[PDB]
């Protein structure tokens, strides 16, 4: 992904917005004929657990906690998950050594249920505001629906029937004078290590305080276990209930698992002319492709084009044996020995066929890039078939182009 | 109906959380770190192209209801706070990319000034908001915010980090660790802005109303032979490491006045206020002076408060002011939330009210129909 | 270099054995308690010490020069002791990179010169990048990047780790051949 | 006050004029361009050309919308929130509070003059939003001269140029023992 620089040779995506990005980012859509980005594609919400104690919390338990683990804590002064240590326990960091005596928390008997942020100093004023508004909007929801059923009436008010407990909040008190600054800091040492970063000041919004001393731990934030869902399609992609300690996709889908993804194996001299060697692996047990085309003229945004790729070659079948192979088991006459293309074709391993393009670099002053498009049969099986039982001729038969855009080093 | 998510978009920090909370849950630096960009390009930027605009703004989003907020945007509706005559495209765009990505319900285009009124409960009362860009102030009498007498000047975050970065490059003095104990002037071309802003909130201050018109006369020289206050003691700062530098004590609290200086102008943070009221109708001048609020990021700098309405009582006595608001009483409210996050709150507040939230917001439906958003400008 | 994995020629003096390959040059001291049941890497100048240890690594392990993979000793009341870490399948420690982690998990990229703290474990397909320091008894996520001298979440790597993984630690050893 | 809405509507397009001297360049691009619109609904809905205009410092910015729905204010005081009657109002209330018997030949003879009615299809405006309030089929002849800023000037040039104005003006002596009166009884 990144020890190999996937983020090079880029796919196209149709649509409104087009998109260039790497085939290992990309996701292949199923029910229609049409791979799509992570940016075209629209994000879920599934399932939400803590990166340090690993535990799935529902959706109903977040929205109550504010989206946090009552056990796990992060230090305030480096973002770091805390750890509790003992003598009657205190909170320490491993990366800086803050403590939780430090800003003078006590020792609790109890390991975990003991330890707690303060309640919010403008907490029961809130309520009151809210009720008073509550109350306020509810006249204005009456006034608004008697006004609305009246026009949809169209009596013009007439008068059948006669016509028309209060909460009264008590508005803030002005100071006449604010307090000022203190004298202290007029001739008196800043140490900026008593004093807290905006960065650390901001964690903690409800009374981001100046001094370190006030400035408690939050507890641990929890993080997100994306699924995708598409526009015209319905589902894509999702993940289990257990994601925490899981590396597995309920319903795997991704365009390297379906698209054949194309590699460059070797790259030749960047000084005006050139000759490069590239792979077309398949990913499906039994297909066939083509990297015909040349991207056409002025069509399919060629704009970054920079150079001229021949890749004069008709179509070569490739299919990939899910087995561990020797080395040369066994030699396909028609498969591999009927088409030899020696200038075309390098070599012709398992799941693997290096091919010969003829780039034409130095076309601008540097960074040299590429436009072609590449063909794949997809059996898309979009018709109901359990284990291949309808032939899939038609679904084979359909030819898909994939606009590559690949970037030679330079 | 679920509880409305509120976002607040401003070009140092954006404000995000849930309607009905004491507070925002994540309050950030409004950036996003692109592949191949060394600092991160900023979400908010007035005046560009509308489609690189919509793809920074699409991808902080993404980030706000994702990675800080854990819920699904198209299940519940948004209260997006903005400033009054915030630029016409970038709140297009800001709807553009709910309605058409994220596909939300219904957002609500709250001006900030009037939702600071309802943390309070005051239904009148002037509101200064002295943010990053610009310090801007609008009195609101009863719920009607009164455009006809609007003041903004640029004396905000961005007008204080370029005046601190000036005086710093002037007097010079890092210990870069290369027999650079000695007095090291500009070693380094430019500072970068995150440090600046940690400089100004640990090391500056705002000075005393007495202090601070000894100070403007003082670097003036007006005729005087030496006649500063005693500044407080220099302190050392540490850059990227290894590199020390020693901030002199007469910037600490010199950076600060730009704001509260007159400039011949006679246009002050302090003036702002004053301007904009003597402007205000006859009837409106007592119940508005009486009800102050004084909300922005800016404005949480210590002892600013103090020397605000200090300024404004001095300013006041001034012959311009004198005849008009000579016998006024200037009281400031202390909101319930952080000065920061007062506009934030009003927003939560009125997101918590689900019978009027759906009524007064734009549906998706409406904007889908039409595409036109509704503002104080004609239709 | 674009996708495509570049050439490395060995030298003659290297211990082959049963698929395994390990660099003479590179001190593993303590062998008994040490063991690679797969077709594993160990580049020139690393390091596998046997603290009483049980150093369990993948079928296609890949350890680069200058590295060091040390168990952890855990500060126990009862009896303080050396952690046994067990490294997962298809593992790629990068270069100079410094590993004092307990339960390292399957097909992951730890990254060049990124010092990993003491008792700390690691799940399967997640990425720690390069010059990065994560702090003692820290938990890293499936499909995450820990990254800065903090060492916190960066962001999510490509949904496709367990199968891509695979063709570069493969590949990696396939092209790594004798001269 | 056109101005002054103007550099607020500039601030609604994203370009500032904070200080004094930024407010004369917003006096020059209300001068320079600012169509009155025959009607405001269909011009706002209509994509604008944003016609760009150039600084003293050589920077360009596109005005938009906000070039014809600054003047507006004139003849719509109230979209603002300045409790006004309005350009079209004043001109129509003037002629109306006169004696009936007058009306129709002040309709007839109605005479523009100081620089903001310069304003391109200001004219046009009035006669459309003066012809609705106005009574039907009544003349209404809007007669603006080539010289609408200087005309007041060369009125007071005519009338010093006759020998009536003589008598009409108090000499430094009148001042000095008549009182502070004299000035104010001879100005009729
Ligand atoms: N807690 C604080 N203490 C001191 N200064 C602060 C604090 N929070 C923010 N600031 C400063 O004041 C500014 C406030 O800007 P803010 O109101 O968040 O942005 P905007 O005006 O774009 O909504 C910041 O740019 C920062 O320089
Ligand atoms: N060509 C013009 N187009 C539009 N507005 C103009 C034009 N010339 C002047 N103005 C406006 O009219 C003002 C001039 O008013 P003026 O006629 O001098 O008033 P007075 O009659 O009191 O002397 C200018 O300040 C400007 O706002
Ligand atoms: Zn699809
Ligand atoms: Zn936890
Ligand atoms: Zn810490």
């Amino acid at each position: 992904a990144s020890l190999l620089q996937s983020e090079r040779v880029l796919y196209l995506v149709q649509g409104e917005k087009k998109v260039r990005a790497p085939l290992s980012q990309l996701y292949f859509c199923r029910y229609c004929s049409e791979l799509r980005s992570l940016e075209c594609v629209s994000h879920e919400v599934d399932s939400h657990y803590c990166p340090s104690c690993l535990e799935n919390m529902p959706s109903a338990e977040a929205k109550l906690k504010k989206n946090r683990c009552a056990n796990c804590f992060d230090c305030p002064g480096c973002m770091h998950t805390l750890s509790t240590r003992a003598t009657a326990y205190y909170l320490a960091c491993g990366f800086c050594r803050w403590t939780s005596r430090d800003v003078g928390m006590a020792d609790k008997s109890v390991a975990s249920g003991g330890w707690q942020e303060p309640d919010h100093p403008h907490t029961q004023r809130m309520n009151k505001l809210i009720e008073y508004y509550q109350q306020l909007a509810q006249k204005e929801k009456v006034e608004r629906d008697r006004k609305k059923l009246a026009r949809r009436r169209n009596y013009m008010p007439l008068a059948f029937s006669q016509h028309t407990k209060e909460i009264k909040i008590e508005p803030a008190q002005a100071v006449d004078e604010v307090e000022p600054l203190p004298e202290d800091y007029y001739t008196r040492p800043v140490n900026l290590t008593e004093v807290t970063t905006l960065q650390q000041r901001l964690l903690q919004p409800d009374f981001q305080p100046i001094c370190a001393s006030q400035l408690y731990p939050r507890h641990k934030h929890l993080l997100i276990k994306r699924s995708l869902r598409c526009r015209q399609c319905e589902h894509n992609l999702s993940k289990p209930e257990f994601n925490p300690t899981s590396i597995k996709f309920k319903i795997q889908l991704v365009a390297v698992n379906y698209i054949p993804e194309v590699r460059i194996m070797s790259i030749p001299n960047l000084r005006y002319m050139k000759e490069s060697q590239v792979l077309l692996t398949l990913t499906n047990p039994v297909e066939n492709l083509t990297h015909v085309t040349l991207l056409e003229c002025e069509e399919g945004d060629p704009d970054d084009t920079n150079s001229t790729a021949k890749v004069s070659v008709p179509p070569t079948e490739l299919v990939l044996a899910g087995k561990d192979a020797a080395a040369e088991y066994d030699e396909l006459a028609e498969p591999q020995d009927f088409p030899d293309d020696p200038d075309v074709v390098a070599f012709r391993k398992a799941n693997k066929v290096g091919v010969f393009i003829k780039v034409t670099p130095q076309r601008e002053e540097g960074d040299v890039t590429v436009c072609f498009k590449l063909k794949h049969d997809f059996k898309n099986l979009a018709a109901p078939i359990r284990p291949v039982e309808e032939a899939d001729p038609g679904a084979e038969v359909s030819w898909l182009t994939q606009h590559v855009e690949l970037s030679l080093g330079p | 109906e679920k509880t409305a998510v509120v976002i607040d978009l401003g070009e140092a920090f954006t404000k995000c959380g849930f309607a009905g909370e004491t507070g925002p849950r994540c309050i950030i630096p409004s950036v996003i770190k692109k592949a191949g960009m060394p600092k991160p390009i900023k979400v908010v930027q007035y005046n560009i192209n509308t489609e690189e605009l919509y793809s920074y703004l699409k991808e902080f989003i993404h980030i706000l209801y994702f990675r800080h907020l854990l819920v699904n945007p198209r299940d519940r509706r948004v209260v997006v706070i903005e400033s009054v005559l915030c630029p016409s495209h970038f709140r297009e765009t800001l709807t553009r990319v709910l309605f058409k990505y994220f596909e939300v319900p219904s957002v609500l285009l709250a001006p900030s000034h009037l939702m600071a009124l309802l943390t309070l409960g005051i239904n009148s009362a002037m509101v200064l908001d002295c943010g990053y860009r610009e310090s801007l102030v609008l009195p609101i009498y009863e719920g009607i915010p009164v455009l006809n007498c609007w003041g903004a000047l640029p004396l905000g975050g961005k007008a204080l980090h370029k005046e601190l970065e000036t005086q710093l490059l002037e007097q010079c003095t890092v210990d870069t660790g290369a027999a650079k104990e000695q007095s090291l002037p500009s070693v380094m071309g430019s500072i970068p802005e995150g440090v600046l802003e940690d400089i100004k909130v640990r090391t500056c201050f705002v000075s005393d109303l007495t202090r601070g018109l000894k100070i403007q006369a003082a670097k003036f020289n007006i005729d005087g032979n030496t006649e500063r206050p005693s500044p407080p003691p220099n302190v050392d700062y540490p850059l990227d490491g290894e590199k020390i530098l020693h901030v002199l004590g007469s910037i600490r609290d010199s950076v600060v006045e730009i704001l509260f200086e007159q400039d011949n102008e006679e246009k002050s943070v302090a003036t702002l206020i004053l301007d904009s009221l003597m402007q205000c109708p006859i009837d409106t001048r007592k119940q508005l002076a009486e009800n102050l609020v004084i909300i922005g990021g800016t404005s949480m700098l210590p002892g600013f408060l103090h020397r605000l309405l200090a300024e404004i009582r001095y300013l006041v006595e001034k012959p311009k002011y004198k005849k008009t608001l000579g016998t006024k009483t200037f009281r400031i409210h202390t909101p319930p939330a952080k000065a920061n996050c007062v506009a934030w709150l009003g927003g939560a507040i009125f997101g918590a009210l689900q019978d009027i939230l759906g009524s007064r917001s734009v549906s998706k439906e409406y904007y889908n129909q039409t595409g036109r958003i509704p503002d104080w400008c004609s239709l | 270099m674009e996708l495509g994995e570049l050439l490395y020629n060995k030298s003659e003096y290297i211990e082959t054995a049963s698929g395994n390959k390990v660099s003479r040059q590179s001190v593993l001291c303590g062998s008994q308690n040490i063991v690679l049941n797969g077709k594993t890497i160990v580049m020139n100048d690393c390091i596998i010490r046997g603290d009483l240890a049980n150093v369990r690594v993948g079928r296609h392990c890949v350890v680069k020069s200058r590295s060091v993979i040390r168990p952890p000793f855990k500060k126990f009341s009862k009896g303080v002791a050396f952690f046994p870490l067990h490294i997962g399948d298809h593992v790629f420690i990068e270069e100079d990179c410094v590993v004092n982690a307990a339960q390292i998990g399957s097909y992951v990229h730890v990254g060049k010169n990124c010092v990993i703290g003491r008792r700390c474990v690691l799940k399967d397909c997640c990425k720690i990048l390069d010059n990065t320091v994560l702090p003692p008894e820290t938990v890293v996520p499936p499909f995450t990047v820990f990254s800065g001298c903090p060492g916190l979440f960066s962001g999510e790597l490509p949904e496709c780790t367990q199968e891509l993984m695979i063709d570069v630690t493969k590949s990696y050893y396939q092209k790594f051949l004798p001269l | 006050d056109v101005s002054r809405f103007l550099r607020l509507y500039l601030r609604k397009e994203g370009y500032d004029f904070h200080s004094s001297s930024e407010f004369e360049i917003v006096k020059a691009i209300k001068e320079r361009a600012c169509y009155l619109s025959i009607n405001p609904q269909k011009d706002e809905t209509l994509e604008t050309e944003k016609a760009q205009y150039y600084l003293p410092d050589g920077s360009t910015i596109e005005i938009g919308p906000s070039r014809f729905r600054a003047p507006e204010l004139l003849f719509r005081p109230d979209l603002i929130g300045e409790e006004s009657e309005g350009i079209h109002e004043v001109l129509v209330f003037a002629i109306q509070k006169s004696d009936m018997d007058l009306r129709r030949t002040l309709f007839s003879n109605i005479v523009l003059s100081g620089g903001s009615t310069l304003f391109k299809g200001f004219g046009d405006r009035l006669l459309s939003e003066v012809k609705k309030l106005a009574p039907k089929d009544v003349k209404i002849r809007i007669s603006a001269p080539q010289e609408r800023l200087y005309s007041t000037w060369i009125g007071g040039s005519i009338l010093a140029s006759l020998d009536t104005f003589k008598k009409m003006w108090v000499s430094k002596k009148e001042y000095e023992e008549d009182g502070a009166r004299s000035i104010h009884r001879k100005t009729f």
